């Protein structure tokens, strides 16, 4: 019951033919997945483990200039030489200073002038890489059971935890009361990895685009360097100052701490401090119900009295969850519940704890249901104590449609393709839809990477004026849609 | 500098929110917003030469925008 | 950040070497270059967006050129 | 003689009716003088204090977080509200986070939440302003004395120090030998105090606009607080992390001194350590040569043998310099120095180092003179031991009129409506360009303020284009020549 | 009469009001001079010096590499690092290797790799500058006093020599019993040593343009080195091989001086081992020969017998010589000298060794003299014993016409500009066409800089294709008249 | 190489022999020629293009002989 009481849950019903669902769990989100006689799981991605990292390349944000050296050159007689020059690890530079009787030249020319000092790093930015190999997983799962503290539990108490590794494509937990239950999981489809890097300064992390990370300009180190002094690019990390053309100098440019923070806009932070800890990205698995079980199947109906020791409480997802106690004989029974309309004919509402038992006498259960919008109502018990409870749901079934297609499209946009099998059950439509987003994506991405936000708006109205001012309707049509598109993209870009 | 190419549009963004995604939001509309009223001289220039430059008003518009932008950014 | 309006246009400026003048003097081109290279993929829909929107060929170059000179830009 | 070896030295010819000329000195120039009756004379800006700053602003560049704190009420219940939360010294921020009974709340909603931390600076920049009124220019006058050492000296004693301040604008100097000197300056209309902030980093100083240093976007004190702890813009230094939506936090954005080196390109650096020193600027000063008379324009022709005791030799102007010695009598004579064509029948140049004479015997002079482009003789002494020098010019009257133009341009884009003071004698054509100057200049800068070089290269190339073709032909002309001079301002920026 | 039998002789006769002619001195070339009641001298320019040279750039011609380390890194992850990449003094490269399992790394793919060396020179050749005022010119003048040994003496025994120096504009030579010789030469727009590089590789050396030798592609030190390690580009001389995408190596490419033998071909060589001193250019200079009378004009005149010691002998000018010794008495007398017709009625000859006398009576006298086209009588003494002695000239006067002008064109060519200064005297034609000249070579060195000979005869071609088949009349005149001066100019140079 | 790139149109030469000028005066012209004796195949396919832009026998010609001494000469 762990996602009762998360906003970005998600509910997955049904399974296949062959009793399998495929989902996607994303870091910060969990998912709900029941299915007829089903124990109706909870499923949340709560760690992402990098190990064995290779560090690609090394960068200088803090830098100090030591051994400051010059030497001038008279005019027409070329240019001037330091041994410092032959040393990669001193930055020299070249530049032109009048010269004359008075500083002390036979000729009256631009003079050539060098200055060197030595480059010596104080701050590194190490960026590492990891293979998609040790890439460990943690997944929890947690059946709903409404035991008493589980309602929103998220320490992991009643629940098992399952790392997913590229090791092994299966991953067996044993719910006990519940069956086993079996992920086929995806780690190498999940974070591009070996795309990207790791990058560590000062005691933070975060996960940053690998190109983006090698066209920093800084100076930077080979990364199987050792020795850690020959700094490359060293240039853009110091000036040199000519003002007059009478004398050239060297600063070292001050500290990129802050320049690295602004340049780190757009990209998740990581935990890399002890174990490159990531809590961001998702992960594709296929679920196996085969083996699940219902706690409760094979127990009576409680025919006892029941108690409401929690009142009802609407969750942000249109369900509700409630708490009762068994005050009766037979403990170990199958609670009676129901939603049903005022007049008491019709069964209205969906039960999200699927079978509903009172393991032991004084412990209090507690059961989510998903009442229908407007006046439902709920019955626990048998007819002679039975609970007689009312409820009213504020929504309608346009406005769930309305949110439901916000939250797909919303869905689409975080995830590229990897939207189309989030609840997919085999499908060919569903293939076709994948496939089409596939080569569409593509052509977007392409045309569409490295751009802010504002600029994806301005193309999206740019692109849907052109369509409405289009001559052909197929043409002005597909180009509202693609414009229309982008400026959705746009407004839920950068989060 | 660093700091003059961010991470923004690398695509590899999740329902996670990003480092500074709040704060860098609006800061570039802020930073054009605050250059053009402490500039009002060049944003007169620039929407005459849109005028005259653009046919239609879908070019002036779109030109004056972009060189409204671009002026304190290739600063 | 602060690093974003770099006392460029400013007046004030003598006859004598500014701060880093030698590096700001191109950064900013270097940068558009690196970037066109990463992204060519904006570049042809921007040469596209261009020459659909301007009809003389001077308003599409300055279109694509305005274009390209923001897109890294908006960061 | 002070001027001999500087690539930006001026020549100013002649003088008005009243015997002075205007002239405009930049640090980084020096400026000769010459008329009829005068001698010649080297002048220098070698200096400008700015005493009793006063500092406007404390900006933050490196701060830390110590205490934070948090609360969070509950979903339906409103905003939380911490006690640091009205302390000035802590920067707070509020956020929403999922509620449920799993978190203890019992309502399943947003509650929000606010987290507080203490806001401690570690590093800062102090903008100090000094008023106009506190400015000292220190100009040297050396006179074209023709001392062996004089040639390119800068610290010797043959030149005269004058201090200029706005309420002492109108000194005078004693050059001994060649009467007095007086200038007459404007320093209230140099640099333009009032509206530049003198900004010092740890220990680097820059010299910027005080509208671009109020608009900074980092933490700023008022400037006059000894305690600090009321920081204003606290959080362009924070970064609020809430992800997901189970905590938030604050961290610091890291050391901000490499970020403010780079916003300070195209802000000449200046000296704020031992007093506030600004080798940058101009000067324009009104020169009165009324009191100014010749060293030994009484004397006899010397009528003796010189020898070279240090070759010819052509400075960067198109002037050359030589020194020879006098083995005669009558030592304190005139020098009989002439620059004539080969069979001596023509005047071709002329003599810089005006009244060549020796005063020691054995004391060598050295004298400039400005021979013509081709060919010429300069002859020293008489007949018994003349000494006939050749010499030849590469350059052409096409190019130095090329160079004079190009000059003259380069003042008007770095003086802009200045440059017409620089070597006037009155008139009226010069005022009337320094009317029209100040008109379009105003223009210009109001149209161009804030412009980097690229974008007033693509705004001149567009007005150039615009122009080139137009229908009206005055039109097209204003705009091809605004365009122009556009494009030069443009090429010739950030210096 | 040093210079008879050069087959490079010019003569050059009269002289202004003034007495004063103008001649340029070649290496190679020698000048006689002949004026009314003056004696002809001979003038021969033997030797230029170049003293105190500046080494300006050395170049690497042969190098070894030792010390060959290489380092490997993973695919896809980093550059290798090698420790004397630190070091300048190691030529390194970076290159891609395959790697995989047999290689030793755990994935597959392109690896980088980067090769080191050591870069010792071995073998290097220096360039040295020379400033023009350092440069000092030896002329050879001997007056033609019919000496015994004096025809073609390049001992100079009889001759005196003057060192030119820009020091001193005149040049005194006291000729013992011809008075004295005054020249005012210009030894700063002869050579102009400002653009030119003396280059020496290993006990040869060369006269080069300075930009050439600056961008020649071979590794280099600044002059100013002292050091002989920090090579600047050694990659010209060096060669990386990666063969098939393993195991690159590096090697030296071997001694560059046969190449540089190649490169040096259009130079003309100078000696650098004993004082860098070369014998190759002109010096342009004014002859005054207001001092300058004839020797031996007291004496009487020979009363005696001559016999023929050495017979005639035509010159490769037209000139002939003839060695006689006097037999009678009264040693120190005049030579009665005429070149008469068969009739002696007429003088035809021109004696070009004026007052041909005896000194001694036991040393022959050798006799320069210019007979006319056809027949002409040398008639030697008095009637008693009085020789007669016939010659015959073999040539022409329209033919010497075209000679001289084929002699001034290919001057014209030689010298540019500078052949109006020879002979030449104070003229306006000469002023003129001087002019003229300097601004056609200033156009027609700046368009043909840098082009073999026999790309300047197709372009000549082309050029006087283009005139001849031109409607214009004016315009095909011009671009014949180039086009031919062009081909004459590609016909007569390269040597 | 130095090799190329020789000393030769360097406007220093005087009335007295270069280093190699009797020489050097005549081998470009023999390498062409012996260029053109070992590859007849590329002098035809040069003569052909030459005719095919023509429109003159003189910009035939022209075209041919740079083309041909061009050939030899080319990396
Ligand atoms: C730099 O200077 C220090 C003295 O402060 C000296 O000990 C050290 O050897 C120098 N290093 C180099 C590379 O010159
Ligand atoms: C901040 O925390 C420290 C403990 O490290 C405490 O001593 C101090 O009083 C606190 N200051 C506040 C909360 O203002
Ligand atoms: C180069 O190799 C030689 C021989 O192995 C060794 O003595 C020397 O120290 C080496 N030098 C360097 C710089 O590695």
């Amino acid at each position: 019951m762990r996602c009762i009481g998360i906003s970005n849950r998600d509910f997955v019903e049904g399974v296949s033919g062959g009793s399998w669902v495929d989902i996607v769990l994303e870091h910060g989100s969990c998912v709900t997945t029941m299915a007829k006689n089903k124990p109706t799981l909870d499923f949340e991605l709560i760690k992402t483990e990098a190990k064995h990292p290779a560090t690609l390349r090394k960068y200088c944000i803090e830098a100090k200039l030591t051994n400051t050296t010059t030497a001038s050159r008279c005019p027409t007689q070329g240019e001037p030489s330091l041994n410092e020059e032959q040393d990669k690890r001193f930055v020299c530079k070249h530049s032109m200073v009048d010269r004359g009787w008075g500083n002390g030249c036979g000729l009256f020319g631009k003079g050539g002038i060098v200055t060197c000092a030595m480059f010596t790093c104080k701050k590194n930015m190490e960026g590492k890489i990891v293979q998609p190999e040790n890439l460990e997983y943690t997944i929890v799962i947690t059946p709903h059971s409404g035991e008493e503290n589980a309602v929103g539990q998220d320490t992991g108490k009643h629940g098992k935890e399952i790392k997913v590794t590229p090791q092994s494509s299966i991953t067996e937990a044993e719910l006990t009361g519940y069956g086993t239950v079996t992920m086929e999981c995806s780690p190498r489809t999940g974070l591009d990895f070996n795309e990207m890097v790791l990058l560590q300064m000062e005691n933070k992390a975060w996960l940053v685009h690998r190109q983006w990370f090698l066209d920093l300009p800084l100076p930077w180190l080979p990364g199987a360097d050792t020795q850690g002094s020959n700094w490359i690019q060293k240039e853009t990390l110091v000036t040199f100052k000519n003002p007059h053309a009478k004398k050239q100098d060297v600063v070292v440019l001050g500290s990129q701490e802050g320049a690295m923070h602004t340049a780190l806009t757009g990209a998740t932070e990581i935990q890399m401090s002890s174990g490159n800890l990531l809590f961001t990205g998702h992960l594709k698995c296929r679920l196996r119900m085969d083996k699940l079980q219902l706690k409760g199947m094979s127990y009576s109906m409680c025919t006892g009295k029941f108690k409401v020791v929690k009142e009802i409480a609407e969750t942000q997802h249109g369900t509700i969850v409630i708490r009762v106690q068994y005050e009766g004989d037979g403990s170990p029974c199958k609670i009676p519940f129901e939603i049903m309309d005022l007049e008491k004919r019709h069964v209205l509402g969906r039960l999200i704890t699927v079978n509903p038992i009172v393991t032991e006498k004084d412990s209090p259960v507690n059961i989510e249901a998903e009442p229908p919008f407007g006046d439902s109502y709920i019955i626990i018990g048998v007819e002679p104590g039975q609970l007689k409870l009312s409820w009213f749901k504020k929504g309608s079934s346009i406005g769930q449609m309305f949110e439901t297609t916000m939250r797909g499209a919303k869905r689409m946009a975080i995830l590229g393709d990897t939207a189309w099998d989030f609840g997919s059950l085999g499908g060919v439509f569903t293939s076709i839809g994948k496939a089409l987003h596939q080569v569409f994506g593509a052509i977007y991405g392409a045309a569409f990477s490295g751009v802010s936000w504002t600029m994806k708006i301005l193309i999206g109205v740019v692109i849907t004026w052109i369509g409405m001012n289009s001559r052909s309707t197929s043409l002005s049509v597909s180009l509202v849609l693609v414009g229309v598109v982008t400026l959705y993209l746009g407004v839920m870009v950068q989060a | 500098s660093v700091a003059l190419v961010p991470h923004v549009g690398m695509g590899l963004e999740t329902r996670t929110e990003t480092w500074m995604s709040s704060e860098g939001a609006w800061k570039h509309a802020q930073r054009i917003e605050t250059w053009v009223l402490r500039h009002p001289g060049f944003t007169i220039m620039a929407a005459i030469l849109a005028y005259t430059i653009g046919t239609t008003y879908f070019q002036r518009v779109l030109i004056f925008i972009l060189l409204t932008a671009v002026a304190p950014s290739m600063t």
